[PDB]
C-alpha cells in the first residue's frame, strides 16, 4: 500500500487505540466488581471443586 | 574650488535620495511566509488519516 503501510500493523495499532478508548470509557463510566468469589477475595481459597 | 557655497559649489549631489522604499500602506502577509511550503516531484501523492 501507499499510506496504509500494510494490512496487519495498521489494523493492530488501530485496534490498540480502539481498545485504549474503550478501556478509558469503561473505567470512567462507573461499575462495581461482580466476580463470583463470595468473600473469598483474600485467603486464596483454591477453586473449591464442585 | 569653494566660490559660492549656495547652489552650484558642490555639483553631483544625491538629490536628497535614500536607498530604501517606503510602502505607506502595509501589504505584507506573514501567514504564508510562516507556513513553509514542501516540494513534490511526482504527481501520485497520497496521505493518510
Amino acid at each position: 500500500n501507499y499510506g496504509r503501510g500494510r494490512e496487519l500493523m495498521y489494523q493492530l495499532e488501530k485496534k490498540g487505540k480502539e481498545i485504549k478508548r474503550d478501556l478509558e470509557k469503561i473505567l470512567l463510566s462507573g461499575q462495581a466488581r461482580t466476580d463470583v468469589l463470595a468473600d473469598q477475595y483474600l485467603t486464596n481459597s483454591a477453586a473449591d471443586p464442585a | 574650488n569653494p566660490t559660492l557655497f549656495v547652489s552650484y559649489d558642490q555639483n553631483g549631489k544625491k538629490l536628497s535620495f535614500a536607498n530604501w522604499i517606503s510602502v505607506l500602506s502595509p501589504q505584507d502577509t506573514p501567514f504564508v511566509s510562516m507556513t513553509g511550503k514542501e516540494s513534490i516531484n511526482q504527481t501520485i501523492f497520497s496521505w493518510q488519516t
